[PDB]
RNA sequence: AAACUUUCAACAACGGAUCUCUUGGUUCUCGCAUCGAUGAAGAACGCAGCGAAAUGCGAUACGUAAUGUGAAUUGCAGAAUUCCGUGAAUCAUCGAAUCUUUGAACGCACAUUGCGCCCCUUGGUAUUCCAGGGGGCAUGCCUGUUUGAGCGUCAUUU
RNA sequence: UUGACCUCAAAUCAGGUAGGAGUACCCGCUGAACUUAAGCAUAUCAAUAAGCGGAGGAAAAGAAACCAACCGGGAUUGCCUUAGUAACGGCGAGUGAAGCGGCAAAAGCUCAAAUUUGAAAUCUGGUACCUUCGGUGCCCGAGUUGUAAUUUGGAGAGGGCAACUUUGGGGCCGUUCCUUGUCUAUGUUCCUUGGAACAGGACGUCAUAGAGGGUGAGAAUCCCGUGUGGCGAGGAGUGCGGUUCUUUGUAAAGUGCCUUCGAAGAGUCGAGUUGUUUGGGAAUGCAGCUCUAAGUGGGUGGUAAAUUCCAUCUAAAGCUAAAUAUUGGCGAGAGACCGAUAGCGAACAAGUACAGUGAUGGAAAGAUGAAAAGAACUUUGAAAAGAGAGUGAAAAAGUACGUGAA
RNA sequence: GGUUAUAUGCCGCCCGUCUUGAAACACGGACCAAGGAGUCUAACGUCUAUGCGAGUGUUUGGGUGUAAAACCCAUACGCGU
RNA sequence: GCGGUUCUGACGUGCAAAUCGAUCGUCGAAUUUGGGUAUAGGGGCGAAAGACUAAUCGAACCAUCUAGUAGCUGGUUCCUG
RNA sequence: AUCUUGGUGGUAGUAGCAAAUAUUCAAAUGAGAACUUUGAAGACUGAAGUGGGGAAAGGUUCCACGUCAACAGCAGUUGGACGUGGGUUAGUCGAUCCUAAGAGAUGGGGAAGCUCCGUUUCAAAGGCCUGAUUUUAUGCAGGCCACCAUCGAAAGGGAAUC
């Protein structure tokens, strides 16, 4: 139960601010949690997404596929690995749309920032 | 790419102008490579720098003349504070805080105590 | 007197009505006196007013008013009360003393009607009032 | 529009009544709100208590003369009989009235009597430095009942 | 009407370029709900009134 | 208040072959000539339009409250009632259930829990558990989206931890002994509501 | 007997009820006090690689600067992937600017993209004409400055 | 002749200021009729709507020319009461306050009228400089037809005597208050169904967190949040808690006794009359016109008048937080509310499209699927399309898209 | 035996409405969906239930709170005596 | 050109919310007419018909007061006892 | 409830699609031709025209290329349709200037006020000429006259093109 009075309960405002987020926010949305060998590492539970990170697919029709975020479709609330693909019937090859929840970090891109990120988070680093 | 704010306000009053002359030069170019391509998107960049650089220079001028009346009353409109025109017409801390000798002198002879009860 | 202005005294209504010679505005001279300076001189602060005068036609008056934009009222602490602005266009709302007057604004049994404002008394009780337990 | 055994009724609404309807929804609301302003007043003010020291005065009027009452403030007299003045005491939180006159010994005396047990029971901080915690004590009112 | 005021002719210039139907790309945007021209005016169907 | 009369219509009289409903004038728009203001009418005012002055609390005699919480609180100590109120209170041994006066002093919930299995309460909690559904109707729309039973009631005499405790147990209420509240008593007004009562509380009932 | 008409069922129509949904409404409560001659509200016309709107903006025109975030944007095209960075973005924030033509609207006008005058400056043989660039010219009222007017009036001196 | 003064002008003179918008609430002015009276005129609707002027975060009111008649209360406002009462009223219909009492909030004061007269002690501007919401010099000016100090009726002033008490203004650092940023638990373990597990079953874990939302179906434990607590940044403001610099004092204020005094607002008050208004009745307030005061006076004391008392305030000049209002603006939180013919006119490129010369008038219109995977390819056809094939969990979901009634 | 369609015997005017009197040569109704009309409030009468009872009424307000809830309460005031 | 007599012709769910055909009045002025301009609702304008004042006239149009009042017409939604 | 909104019937493949004299043959094009294009013929408006230009008004309808789902009450390969582009050149033609009936600021006076009156008035109501001075394009030198803003004609007045 919430206990502040500036946060709210209402159903419809949630789902509004949810829609409507601005892709700063939209970034923080779709976090995925790390695999437990990098929980282990980095001693954080779950990180913002981002293009090159590594992952694996744990729900879903494409569970155990592996790939590259290749493309992080804010606007979808969606990430594109490569090679999690649908062949189309003409032959073309679209990317399918995979939220991050339903993924697992496996290989960090690291960085200035991502590094201050995962220290800023009580996180190790090595 | 085009062009960074930070590196023009290294440079002088003609290297800018110059270089808005070299920008604006640059930008007919375009226009008239426009009509033959079909898509010709570098035009944005250099619409942008043009705007980067006239910023810049509006900045060193306005900057010279907010030093032409350091200290000055009375210093023209547009460096004045914006506020609100409400704001603008209120009295001055200054004004606001006048008391007469009358009323000065009541106040230091009974202020208003810090006491408590048992 | 004001004549009612109203097309060849037709009043299109009721008897009580029908009157356009005999009635007087609620105002007195004194008042229309300090509006009319008011609009002319609207940087300025109408702070009150007295008779001089009069003939059948006229009645004369003179208008006190206060710059406040001239730093001998502003930097003055009797005076710069008249600054602020909601002592703006005082003889417009009836805040001078001739304004008082004529709005009956005046403590007792006499100024019932009016003491604390007729239409703010008029609203108070002419008001339904319901607690959440009735 | 008149039938039957009943009572004439006085139900004045032939004005525009629902324009002017207040429903007190805010009963609570404004009760917070009031509670909320006395403790930031109590802060602000602190330690002081949030209410002046008033007299006892008679009621006025043949149906009410039987009880007395707080009044609005001290009388010039009593506040000179306790040995102050009126400047001062208004800053040690009394309240003293130029209007009201004593004519009445019993309640003069009941009066000088409060104010001097009103100093007795306070402790005014000198104006520079020193200055013990006392903690605030909220209501006069309960005080000095 | 040939001999015409600016303002008049600067309203009518606007309406020239406005009469087009909707540029098709639009139709493939995400979460797109405009499905054509709903503005869309003719000389034969309604007057601009000025 | 100004719903369905934001319109200029009036009846077009006899003569015109058409009911004399007031009809929204002008042309050029699907709205020209259609009915207006009438409760019958699509786009119209509602019959009789609700306003905030209906009574919406309602007072009841102090000593009338009174009376119905002290028949709650002697309900609770009937078995009977309690099992009949959906309680699951079939193989605790004694109701009233006092316990040790240190629940009240318990810090964490998984511990409350504990102590709530250790002396009975365990299937009533279950129960909870077991009962959440989503709310049949339009309700889900206005924040109310989940239903659930209601479950043991733990009463005190002095919070020193329990009511943080408990707070986010599903189903568990605590309350003060000095201030019962017949709506915690009497859920739903059905009589017999299971609570667990602090022997300091219980003491402070008299 | 068929056709035809009528009734019922199945499948197909017509039409958009019903059911389920809901980034909208409505009402109540709480907190706050901030428009404008430093040119507001409102209007017109414009501005994107590809837009007619809605939204944003003003010839610096779906934005410039500043600050924060830390890699997108995405319909396609294009650009970029030193992206371990003074740094992506239809991002957030926003203190610096830009802000056409207008509008209380202020040189005069306005069913006109009509017609003036003044200062500085550039070009054309130019104080005077024509053109370009910059900056100005409304009204009422207040304080003050300066220049004045009146046998209203004082002194002094003809 | 020269120089003033008074009054009045001019300037693209130096510096300012007003206008328009919004308009829920607020201060005024002006001002209806429908309606009720079973007709209708006074009355009522209403001192309302419409019209006009003027403000603010509140406004207005406000420290008694008050209430009372008591053992007296003591600025204003608001609530509960007083009370559907006293009173008004074709005494019909109808209308209708106040004092006291309980409460919320509480806060008090300023001018005019006085000889600084051994010293216009005062103030705008310009100018230079400075530590610039301002300060200091200097210079013009304003001002004696009166700018400062002193006093405001509660008093107070001038003399005289006697005594003790109490003080200013800076920075700097915390707290406060607002605006912001960031960090802070626990399963994606197994089985069944399914396109998808967020479903069922099993075994756990966290809980000051089982609010809410998202994610391919009902998710505390997948993600964002939530709960608790921590750490930053940016202001505002001395509100007040500490420290430091300067000590204003020959100054300022308070206090007792004696003595002489005690200035207190005019075409106002009041009166008549006219109109309007009020519960206010031989006249409640307001306004016009005529008349027009006093100083042991003047006002009020709800029945006109004369006479005699008494009680109570001190008008005709002024400022002031809070408690109160708020269908507007900005920011939040909610609901036994409505669920696309409902709810705002408007869930959508809606005050839009469209109508009207104009004022104005003013709609309809939400839902493929988890994902476009939006039907490659073949074949018939001039083509639209068909038939196949295919995608999909389903085309008994094909954009003429959920369900699909009559 | 039920249901249903049909046949046969006998019977059976078109509903709604105003009206002394409607199948009426009285009025509304071509059809279908969805919407569509005794409500809320102030003050009251009779009756009934409930609490307390010569009293009674906590909710203006204050206290408190797990916060528009619940709980607690002085002085008045209302009605009654 | 301006008008609009008769057919009481066509048409009379039209070509048309005033038209069509024939017949007819007038045809150098109290003539016809474009544009500019003035007059605005108890108001205008009228060689006068209560005519005309944007298909509106014995008092225009728009919004609001206003859900104006109606002793009058129409309707008023489930079952059984 | 001549209820409200929306939808749908019978009527009915029915009334009807008959004013303005009128069409015909061949070829081309094309899936398709009563209706498009060309040619041939036959007719009509008959210069107070069904011709050639403009004013008001419209606003791209002009022209080309592509092109037929809808619209052109039959058709359609055609179009004032649909899609995409192109196109309007002035010292001399207009506007701009002038005044007309009129409209309308200011000075003033009314009006609670929105505003009303009035247009040269019961106002201290301006702006030219010339030389210079060679200081500078303002004060100075002189002179001079003083009526009263402004708007109001794409047919009136009016500098100039064939
Ligand atoms: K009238
Ligand atoms: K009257
Ligand atoms: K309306
Ligand atoms: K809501
Ligand atoms: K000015
Ligand atoms: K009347
Ligand atoms: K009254
Ligand atoms: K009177
Ligand atoms: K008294
Ligand atoms: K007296
Ligand atoms: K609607
Ligand atoms: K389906
Ligand atoms: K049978
Ligand atoms: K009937
Ligand atoms: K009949
Ligand atoms: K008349
Ligand atoms: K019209
Ligand atoms: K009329
Ligand atoms: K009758
Ligand atoms: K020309
Ligand atoms: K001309
Ligand atoms: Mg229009
Ligand atoms: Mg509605
Ligand atoms: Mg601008
Ligand atoms: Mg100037
Ligand atoms: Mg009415
Ligand atoms: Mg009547
Ligand atoms: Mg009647
Ligand atoms: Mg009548
Ligand atoms: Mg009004
Ligand atoms: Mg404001
Ligand atoms: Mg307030
Ligand atoms: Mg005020
Ligand atoms: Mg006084
Ligand atoms: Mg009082
Ligand atoms: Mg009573
Ligand atoms: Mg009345
Ligand atoms: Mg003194
Ligand atoms: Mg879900
Ligand atoms: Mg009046
Ligand atoms: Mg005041
Ligand atoms: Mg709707
Ligand atoms: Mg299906
Ligand atoms: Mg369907
Ligand atoms: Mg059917
Ligand atoms: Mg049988
Ligand atoms: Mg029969
Ligand atoms: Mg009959
Ligand atoms: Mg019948
Ligand atoms: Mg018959
Ligand atoms: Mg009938
Ligand atoms: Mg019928
Ligand atoms: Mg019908
Ligand atoms: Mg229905
Ligand atoms: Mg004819
Ligand atoms: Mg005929
Ligand atoms: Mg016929
Ligand atoms: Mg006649
Ligand atoms: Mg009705
Ligand atoms: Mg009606
Ligand atoms: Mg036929
Ligand atoms: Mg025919
Ligand atoms: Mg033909
Ligand atoms: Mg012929
Ligand atoms: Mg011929
Ligand atoms: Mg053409
Ligand atoms: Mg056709
Ligand atoms: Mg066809
Ligand atoms: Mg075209
Ligand atoms: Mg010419
Ligand atoms: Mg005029
Ligand atoms: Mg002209
Ligand atoms: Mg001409």
């Amino acid at each position: 139960a919430k206990q502040s009075l500036d946060v709210s309960s209402d159903r419809r405002k949630a789902r509004k601010a949810y829609f409507t987020a601005p892709s700063s926010q939209r970034r923080v949305l779709l976090s995925a949690p790390l695999s437990k060998e990098l929980r282990a590492q980095y001693g954080i539970k779950a990180l913002p997404i981002r293009r090159d990170d590594e992952v694996l697919v744990v729900r879903g029709s494409k569970k155990g596929q592996e790939g590259k975020i290749s493309s992080v479709y804010r606007l979808k609330f969606a990430v594109q690995v490569d090679k999690v693909t649908k062949e189309k019937v003409n032959g073309a090859s679209v990317p399918i749309n995979l939220h991050p929840s339903k993924l697992v970090i496996t290989k960090l891109h690291l960085d200035k920032d991502r590094k201050a990120l995962i220290q800023r988070k009580g996180g190790k680093l090595e | 790419a085009g062009v960074k704010a930070y590196e023009l306000r290294t440079k002088s009053k003609e290297q800018l102008a110059s270089q808005l002359v070299d920008l604006k030069k640059e930008l007919a170019e375009l226009k008239v490579q426009k009509l033959s391509r079909p898509s010709l998107p570098k035009i944005k960049t250099v619409r942008k720098s043009i705007a980067c650089v006239l910023t810049v220079i509006n900045e060193q001028q306005r900057e010279a003349v907010r030093q032409l009346y350091k200290g000055k009353k009375y210093q023209p409109k547009d460096l004045r504070a914006k506020k609100t025109r409400a704001l603008r017409r209120a009295l001055t801390k200054f004004e606001a805080s006048q008391v007469t000798e009358k009323q000065r002198k009541k106040q230091i002879a009974f202020p208003q105590r810090k006491y408590a009860i048992k | 007197n004001r004549k009612r202005p109203v097309p060849k005294g037709a009043t299109y209504g009721k008897p009580t009505n029908q009157g356009v010679n005999e009635l007087k505005y609620q105002r007195s001279l004194r008042a229309t006196a300090e509006e009319r300076v008011g609009r002319r001189a609207a940087n300025l602060r109408v702070l009150n007013s007295y008779w001089v005068n009069q003939d059948s036609t006229y009645k004369y008056f003179e208008v006190i008013l206060v710059d406040p934009q001239h730093k001998a009222i502003r930097r003055d602490a009797r005076y710069n009360w008249i600054c602020d602005p909601v002592h703006k266009h005082r003889e417009a709302r009836g805040l001078t003393a001739t304004g008082k007057k004529s709005r009956g604004i005046n403590k007792g049994h006499k100024f019932n009607n009016t003491k604390a404002g007729r239409r703010k008394t008029w609203k108070r009780q002419n008001t339904l009032s319901l607690w959440r337990y009735r | 529009a008149i039938s039957k055994n009943l009572p004439i009724l006085k139900n004045h609404f032939r004005k525009h009544w629902q324009e002017r309807v207040k429903v007190h929804f805010d009963q609570a609301g404004k009760k917070v709100s009031r509670r909320n302003a006395r403790a930031t007043r109590a802060a602000k003010i602190a330690p002081r208590p949030l209410d002046l020291l008033r007299p006892v005065v008679r009621a006025p009027t043949v149906k009410y003369n039987r009880k007395v009452r707080a009044g609005r403030g001290f009388t010039l007299a009593e506040v000179k009989a306790a040995g102050l003045t009126a400047a001062y005491a208004r800053t040690i939180g009394i309240a003293v009235d130029h209007r009201r006159q004593n004519r009445n010994q019993e309640i003069f005396d009941a009066n000088v009597q409060r104010l001097k047990e009103y100093q007795s029971k306070i402790i005014v901080f000198p104006r520079n430095g020193k200055a013990p915690e006392a903690e605030q004590v909220l209501s006069a009112a309960a005080t000095f009942p | 009407a040939a001999q015409k005021s600016f303002r008049i002719k600067q309203k009518m210039a606007k309406a020239k370029k406005q009469n087009r139907p909707l540029p098709q790309w639009i139709r493939l945007r995400t979460n797109n709900t405009i499905r054509y021209n709903a503005k869309r005016r003719n000389w034969r169907r309604t007057k601009m009134n000025i | 208040e100004k719903a369905g009369h934001q319109t200029s219509a009036e009846s077009w009289g006899t003569g015109r072959a058409v009911a004399r409903i007031p009809r929204v004038g002008g042309g050029g728009t699907g709205r020209s000539g259609q009915g207006a203001f009438g409760n019958m009418c699509r786009g119209g005012r509602m019959f009789a339009p609700t306003k905030t002055w209906r009574k919406w609390n309602v007072k009841v005699n102090h000593n009338e409250k009174r009376y119905a919480t002290a028949s709650a609180i002697a309900a609770t100590a009937v078995a009977s009632l309690v099992l009949a109120r959906g309680h699951r209170v079939e193989k605790i041994p004694e109701i009233p259930l006092v316990v040790s006066t240190d629940l009240e002093s318990i810090q964490k919930t998984k511990e409350a829990v504990a102590a709530l299995k250790a002396v009975g309460a365990h299937s009533d909690l279950l129960k909870v558990l077991k009962s959440k559904k989503l709310r049949a109707g339009k309700g889900k729309y206005r924040n109310r989206r989940w239903t659930q039973r209601r479950g043991p009631l733990v009463v005190y005499a002095e919070d020193n931890g329990i009511v943080k405790a408990l707070r986010n147990v599903p189903g568990v209420e605590t309350a003060n002994v000095a201030s019962l509240n017949l709506l915690q008593l009497a859920p739903g007004a059905h009589l017999g509501r299971f609570v667990i009562w602090t022997e300091a509380a219980f003491t402070k009932l008299d």
